[PDB]
C-alpha cells in the first residue's frame, strides 16, 4: 500500500506514449480553395521562424489569389509497399568449373543485401524496417544459356551446419528448408517471414555486439548487429561428380507487408563495403551538379 | 484433370508482379512488434519536411563544401541588384538535388504540386533589409532587372524578429503532371525560375558585420503527389561492393 | 480463410486487402495499403503549435 | 510567451529568455515500457529524481572556423552521477532525454548552429583516403564520452550522408539574432524494449555551424556552446556488479 | 535467357550488357526464356496529359 | 480449356511445402489406433522435464565418463571459496549439451524463456552446509570472489531434509528471443554465468565422508518457447550407415 | 496440387485473344481525363458523314 | 528423489514485473517438427557397374540409413503418421536426360 | 467434402484444419494442429501432488 | 561539473534582470541551531 503523497501523485510507471500528432486519411492531393486579396495588419502567414524546427505552414491560398481546384491526384504509389515491393538484385553466386573461387560445385552465401547500391540506397532511407519477402532465384550459364542441370538451394539458419562440399551430409536437409529445381524450370520463388529476434531489422546499429575492451583488432565489430544476421544461403549441383556446366545464380528480393521507422538523409557518396558506411575521403563529391556562379544558370 | 490452357506470360518473372509464393517456414510466428517512434506511412510525409537547398552550388573542393549550404547578402549600391537565381525544377540537376524532396523525386517519373522555399536570414540582430523574391512561370526568360522580375509571382521580404519568409512556388502548369525537366524537349516540363533581388538594401550600424548569410529550406505543399515509380538517376557504386 | 497470423504487418493500424492460398499469412500478396498520412510527426513536432496567421515567435 | 521558458526536473531548473519553442521528437513524449512490449521478467528499478535531472556536461568554443561536433547517448552520461552508477550496475537500460543546448552572444554577433538528433548514428571512416582500405573507427571516435568529438567532414556527417538533409530529424537552430538555445525532447528509440547503455548508443546529438560565427574586432570573441541534458523516465534491470564496458 | 526492362524518362538507360541499371530495384523487368511462350504484360495509360 | 498462366516457383520442390499429393492406395483404411500411454503433443512438454546437466564436463576417458554427471563439495577453509562455474547458455557447447533441453534446443534457431537448475546434494545425512548459487546477467565478467557474485541474482542453499534447491535463471534479455550464443559476435546473445560458492562450509562429524557430490538437473520454465526450426549442429554418422 | 490437364491451344499467342495480363505498375493511377470535344464511340458515326 | 521436476517459478524466487508473453508455441508441435522432407534413401542405377548393371533396383524400405532423419524420429518410441514421398532423379552429375 | 476417413489422425483428441482434393483423407495437407500440452504427464507424474510452497517431503 | 550534481539553477540574462535560487530545507533535524566551526558544523546548511 501507498500512503505518502508524492508516491500517490507520481506518474512513475505511465506506459502510455503521449502522442502529439495523428494520421488522417489522404488518398488524394489536397485541393485548392478560392482566395482573395488581404490587406491586413497582425496577420502574417508569409513570415516564419525556421529556428523552431518546424516546416513552413504557409499555403498557396495565403500567398497569392488562387482559384478553386479539385485535386483528384492519387497518393497511392508513394506508400511503403508501392515503393519497396518491386524485386531487385541482392545477390549473385558463381559456380564455375575450373575456378579460383567455387571449383567444388557448391557455394555458401551469407545473407546480406547491402552488396548492391540500388536496393541498398532505398532501404537505407529508414533506420528500422520490418517486412516479409519473396525471393526469386534466376539461374543460367554465364552466357545466359539454359542447361538441363538440377540444383539444390538450402537455407541454413545460424547454428545449423554449413555444407563444406557438394557431398556434405548437411544436404540431407531433414529440417532446413531446401528447394530442388532445374535450370530449365522457371525461376524458383518462395515467401520468407520476418525472422529477426528484434521487432525490426536495422540498417544502422551504433554500437558493439559484445562487452569488453574495444581494442583496434575488434573494431571490425563496430556496427555489427547479429539481429540482422539471418544465416546462410547454400547452393550445390546435385551430384556425386562435377557438373559439366559453369553456373550463375542471381537472387532477387521483393519486400511485402512493409513497415518502416525513423527516416534519414539519403546516401550521397559511393558505397565501398557491405554493411559499413565508409566513403572515400579523397573523393568527397557534392550531392549534386554545380555551376560557375550563383547569379547565372 | 480439370481442363486448362496456358496463356502468354506463362513462366515469366515480372519483378513488379504481386503474387503468392510458397512459405518456407510453416507455422512460424515472428517476433512481436513493439512500439517504435517515428513510423512513416507514405513518402509524401517526407516531402513536406524542409531540407537545405544548395542555392550556392558552386564551390567543389572538399574544404568548401559547407559553403554550398548558404549564400550571402551585404550592403549594396541601391540599384535593385541581383542577389541570386536558380531554376525551380525540383527533379532537375542543380540546387534541388541537395534536398530530400529532390532525392525522393528521383524515384518517380512524374510529379504535381506546389512547392515552397523558406529563407532564413542569419545576419546580426542589428542588420535590416528588404528583398524581393520572384518566381517566373514558364516562358519567361531570366529577368534582366528587378522591374522585370517584379511582374511575376513574388514576395517582398522584410528582415525582423521573424527570421524567415516563405516563397510559395504555386503549381502553374499546362499539364496535370510534369515529368522531370532537363535540357532539350523535356524543357517543356520546366517549372520556371526563382530570382532574389535587393528591394532596398542590407543596412547595418557601426560594429556589425557587412556580410551575412541566408539559408534556404525547401519542401512540397500538401497538394503535391508523385507517380510512375522508377529507378533513380544515380547508382552509388563503382565496382562491386565488398 | 483459416490460416496463421504470420504476416509482418499483423497488428498494424492500417488494414490491408490481400490474396493467399497457404496456411501462413506471410505468403500473401502485398495487397492494397490504407492511405493515411501524418506529416506533422516530422514536419511540425512542436510542443505548443502556432497558427499560420500569427507571428511564430511572440 | 514562447520566447521565455523554464525547465524544471529533479533538483534542477533551467531558464531562458530567448527560446524558440520546444521540439518533441517524432511527436511523442518519453514513457515507461509497457507490460506487453517488455520481455525481461525482473522488476525494474525506476530511481526517478536521483537520475532524471539536468546534467551539464561540456562546453565547446565556437570559432569562426569550427566544423561542428557530436555526442552519443547515453554514452555522454555513463560515468556521471547516480544515472551512471545505475547504467553500470545494470545490464538493461531505457530512457528518454530532454536536451538543452545553450549559446548566447550579442545583438552584434551573428551565426547559426543546426542542433539535431540522429538515431543510430553510425560513424564511417575515409577508407584510407583512396577508398581501398576497409578501416573502422576507433572506440574513442564512436563513443567519445562527455567531451564529444569534432566532425572531420561535416558535409557528409562523417558517414557518407548529406548534412543538408539532417533536418529530417528532430532539430532546432540557434540563430544568434533570434534565440540563445535549443530544446529537444527525445523518446526512447530502439527496436528493442531495453538495451545496454554501454554497448549501444541510441542516438547522436549534432551541433554544427551552418552560417559561420562572425563579429567585429572588439566584441567578445569567446562564444561558448554548453550542453545540458536530462534523462527522462529512466528504467534499469538485470542487476549485477558494476561494469564500465 | 533474356531480361526486358522498362526505363521511364529519367531512369538510367543501360549502356552495356553489364550495366548496374539491370539491378532493376525499381523499374519493372521481365525475365523470360526464348523457350517459354511470349512474355505478356498490361500497361496503364501513362501520359502526363 | 480454362485460361491459366504459370508463375515462378512452378515445378520446384520445396521440402517444407505443405501440399496435397495423389494417394497410392485408394480406399485403404489403417489399423485402428489403440490407447498407448505417454503421448506427446509439443516438444515444449519435454523441455520442462529435468535431465542431468554435466557441470563437470572435464573427464574424457571412457572409464570416467560417469564422473561428468556429478561434481563435488568437501570441507574447506572458510574463505568463501569457489566451487564451480558454467555458462547459462542452453544452446551453446558445454554442460547443457548433456540435457534433453539442450539437444531439442539444437533444432531451433531462436529461444526465449526462463531456465531452472535444481541441485541435489547426495552427501550423508550427517553432512550440513550452506552454498551461494549466483546467476550473473550479461556484461558481468566471471565473478572473482563471492562478494562480487553476490551482487547478481542468487540463492543461498541450506542442506537439510529437502535434498535439493532450485536456482531460477530468469529471462533477462534485451531482445524477445536469443539466437544460439557462441564465441564471436553471437556472444551478443549470451545468457550469462552461473557460479557456486561456499557460503559457510561443508561440515561433517567424525565417521562420515569428507567429500560428497552434487547432481544438477536442468529444464525450462513455462514461459519458454522456441522458433525457426532448423537442423541440429551434429550429424551422427561418419560414412554411409549399412 | 489441384488436378489440371492442358488442352490444345496451350502456349499459343492469338492476336485477337481478349485475355488478362499481369500489370507492370502496381497501384499506379492515371492522369484524370478532362473533357475533350468530339469523342467518337463507333466507326459507324463516321460513316454517316 | 521424488522423480518430478521442480515446481518453483520466477515469481517466487525474485521480484518480478508483469510480462504479457505472446510468444507462440506453434512451431514445436509434432507436425511442425516432422513435416519437413528429408533424404531417406538413394538408389543407384549405373551402366557398367558392380551393383545394379541390369537396369533395375530393389530397395527395402527402411529410413534408418541417414542420420539426420533417423535421430529425429528416434526421439520417440512409437510413431503413427501418413507420408508424402518425393523422388528426385538425375544422372550422377546432376544432369537431366530424356529417360 | 465426402471422402474416406483414412488419415493417420482420425480419432485424435486434437482437431486439424486441412486441404484435400482426393477421396482419401491421408492425401490431405498437414494443416494446423491444436495447441494443447500436458507437461505433467512427464514432469510431474506423482500419485500425491505436492504444492510449490510446501516442503516436498513431510 | 561537480557543482552541477546538486540543486541548481541555470540563469539566462534578459529583460527579467533577476533570478531566484531557492535553498530548500534539506536537513536531518527539524531545526538547526546556529552553525559555526567545530561540532556545531553538524548544523551547517551547505554551500552556494
Ligand atoms: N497532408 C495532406 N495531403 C493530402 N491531402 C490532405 C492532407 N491533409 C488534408 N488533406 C485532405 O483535405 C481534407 C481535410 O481538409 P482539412 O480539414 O482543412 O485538414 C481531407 O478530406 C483530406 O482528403
Ligand atoms: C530456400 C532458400 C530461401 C532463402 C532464404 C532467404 C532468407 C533472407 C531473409 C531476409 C533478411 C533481410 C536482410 C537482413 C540484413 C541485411 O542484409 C544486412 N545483414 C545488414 O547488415
Ligand atoms: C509408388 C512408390 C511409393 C513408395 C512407397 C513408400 C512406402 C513407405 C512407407 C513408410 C514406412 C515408414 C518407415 C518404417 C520402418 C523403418 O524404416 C525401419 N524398418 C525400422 O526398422
Ligand atoms: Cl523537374
Ligand atoms: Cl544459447
Ligand atoms: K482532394
Ligand atoms: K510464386
Ligand atoms: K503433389
Ligand atoms: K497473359
Ligand atoms: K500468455
Ligand atoms: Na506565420
Amino acid at each position: 500500500g501507498d500512503r505518502v503523497a508524492d508516491v500517490i501523485e507520481s506518474s512513475i510507471g505511465d506506459s502510455v506514449s503521449r502522442a502529439l500528432t495523428h494520421a488522417l486519411p489522404a488518398p488524394t492531393g489536397q485541393n485548392t480553395q478560392v482566395s482573395s486579396h488581404r490587406l491586413d495588419t497582425g496577420k502574417v502567414p508569409a513570415l516564419q521562424a525556421a529556428e523552431i524546427g518546424a516546416s513552413s505552414n504557409a499555403s498557396d491560398e495565403s500567398m497569392i489569389e488562387t482559384r478553386c481546384v479539385l485535386n483528384s491526384h492519387s497518393t497511392a504509389e508513394t506508400t511503403l509497399d508501392s515503393f519497396f515491393s518491386r524485386a531487385g538484385l541482392v545477390g549473385e553466386i558463381d559456380l564455375p568449373l575450373k575456378g579460383t573461387t567455387n571449383p567444388n560445385g557448391y557455394a555458401n552465401w551469407d545473407i546480406d543485401i547491402t552488396g548492391y547500391a540500388q536496393m541498398r540506397r532505398k532501404v537505407e532511407l529508414f533506420t528500422y524496417m520490418r517486412f516479409d519477402a519473396e525471393f526469386t532465384f534466376v539461374a543460367c550459364t554465364p552466357t545466359g544459356e539454359v542447361v538441363p542441370q538440377l540444383l539444390q538451394y538450402m537455407f541454413v539458419p545460424p547454428g545449423a551446419p554449413k555444407p563444406d562440399s557438394r557431398e556434405s551430409l548437411a544436404w540431407q536437409t531433414a529440417t532446413n528448408p531446401s528447394v530442388f529445381v532445374k535450370l530449365s524450370d522457371p525461376p524458383a520463388q518462395v515467401s520468407v517471414p520476418f525472422m529477426s529476434p528484434a521487432s525490426a531489422y536495422q540498417w544502422f546499429y551504433d554500437g558493439y555486439p559484445t562487452f569488453g575492451e574495444h581494442k583496434q583488432e575488434k573494431d571490425l565489430e563496430y556496427g555489427a548487429m547479429p539481429n540482422n544476421m539471418m544465416g546462410t544461403f547454400s547452393v550445390r549441383t546435385v551430384g556425386t561428380s562435377k557438373s559439366k556446366y559453369p553456373l550463375v545464380v542471381r537472387i532477387y528480393m521483393r519486400m511485402k507487408h512493409v513497415r518502416a521507422w525513423i527516416p534519414r538523409p539519403m546516401r550521397n557518396q559511393n558505397y565501398l563495403f557491405k554493411a559499413n558506411p565508409n566513403y572515400a575521403g579523397n573523393s568527397i563529391k557534392p550531392t549534386g551538379a554545380s555551376r560557375t556562379a550563383i547569379t547565372t544558370l | 484433370g480439370f481442363p486448362t490452357e496456358l496463356k502468354p506470360g506463362t513462366n515469366q518473372f515480372l519483378t513488379t508482379d504481386d503474387g503468392v509464393s510458397a512459405p518456407i517456414l510453416p507455422n512460424f510466428h515472428p517476433t512481436p512488434c513493439i512500439h517504435i517512434p517515428g513510423e512513416v506511412r507514405n513518402l509524401l510525409e517526407l516531402c513536406q519536411v524542409e531540407t537545405i537547398l544548395e542555392v550556392n552550388n558552386v564551390p567543389t573542393n572538399a574544404t568548401s563544401l559547407m559553403e554550398r549550404l548558404r549564400f550571402p547578402v551585404s550592403a549594396q549600391a541601391g540599384k535593385g541588384e541581383l542577389c541570386a537565381v536558380f531554376r525551380a525544377d525540383p527533379g532537375r540537376n542543380g540546387p534541388w538535388q541537395s534536398t530530400l524532396l529532390g532525392q525522393l523525386c528521383g524515384y518517380y517519373t512524374q510529379w504535381s504540386g506546389s512547392l515552397e522555399v523558406t529563407f532564413m536570414f542569419t545576419g546580426s540582430f542589428m542588420a535590416t533589409g528588404k528583398m524581393l523574391i520572384a518566381y517566373t512561370p514558364p516562358g519567361g526568360p531570366l529577368p534582366k532587372d528587378r522591374a522585370t522580375a517584379m511582374l511575376g509571382t513574388h514576395v517582398i521580404w522584410d528582415f525582423g524578429l521573424q527570421s524567415s519568409v516563405t516563397l510559395v512556388i504555386p503549381w502553374i502548369s499546362n499539364t496535370h503532371y510534369r515529368a522531370h525537366a532537363r535540357d532539350g524537349v523535356f524543357d517543356y516540363y520546366t517549372t520556371g525560375l526563382v530570382s532574389i533581388w535587393y528591394q532596398t538594401n542590407y543596412v547595418v550600424p557601426i560594429g556589425a558585420p557587412n556580410t551575412a548569410y541566408i539559408i534556404a529550406l525547401a519542401a512540397a505543399q500538401k497538394n503535391f503527389t508523385m507517380k510512375l515509380c522508377k529507378d533513380a538517376s544515380d547508382i552509388l557504386q563503382t565496382g562491386t561492393i565488398q | 480463410s483459416h490460416e496463421n497470423s504470420n504476416s509482418a504487418t499483423e497488428g498494424s493500424t492500417i488494414n490491408y486487402t490481400t490474396i493467399n492460398y497457404y496456411k501462413d499469412s506471410y505468403a500473401a500478396t502485398a495487397g492494397k495499403q490504407s492511405l493515411k498520412q501524418d506529416p506533422d510527426k516530422f514536419a511540425n513536432p512542436v510542443k505548443d503549435i502556432f497558427t499560420e496567421m500569427a507571428a511564430p515567435l511572440k | 510567451s514562447d520566447r521565455v521558458a523554464q525547465l524544471t526536473i529533479g533538483n534542477s531548473t533551467i531558464t531562458t529568455q530567448e527560446a524558440a519553442n520546444i521540439i518533441v521528437g517524432y511527436g511523442e513524449w518519453p514513457s515507461y515500457c509497457s507490460d506487453s512490449d517488455a520481455t525481461a521478467v525482473d522488476k525494474p528499478t525506476r530511481p526517478d529524481v536521483s537520475v532524471n535531472r539536468f546534467y551539464t556536461l561540456d562546453t565547446k568554443l565556437w570559432e569562426k572556423s569550427s566544423k561542428g561536433w557530436y555526442w552519443k547517448f547515453p554514452d555522454v552520461l555513463t560515468e556521471t552521477g547516480v544515472f551512471g552508477q545505475n547504467a553500470q550496475f545494470h545490464y538493461l537500460y531505457r530512457s528518454g532525454f530532454c536536451i538543452h543546448v545553450q549559446c548566447n552572444a550579442s545583438k552584434f554577433h551573428q551565426g547559426a548552429l543546426l542542433v539535431a538528433v540522429l538515431p543510430e548514428y553510425v560513424i564511417g571512416t575515409v577508407a584510407g583516403g583512396t577508398g581501398t582500405e576497409d578501416t573502422h573507427p576507433p572506440y574513442k571516435q564512436t563513443q567519445p564520452g562527455a567531451d564529444g568529438f569534432e566532425l572531420q567532414h561535416p558535409y557528409v556527417l562523417d558517414a557518407g550522408i548529406p548534412i543538408s538533409q539532417l533536418t529530417v530529424c528532430p532539430h532546432q537552430w540557434i540563430n544568434l539574432r533570434t534565440n540563445n538555445c535549443a530544446t529537444i525532447i527525445v523518446p526512447y528509440i530502439n527496436a528493442l524494449p531495453f538495451d545496454s547503455a554501454l554497448n549501444h548508443c541510441n542516438f547522436g546529438l549534432l551541433v554544427v555551424p551552418i552560417s559561420p560565427l562572425d563579429y567585429d574586432q572588439g566584441a567578445t570573441p569567446v562564444i561558448p556552446i554548453t550542453i545540458t541534458l536530462a534523462p527522462m523516465c529512466s528504467e534499469f534491470a538485470g542487476l549485477r556488479q558494476a561494469v564500465t564496458q
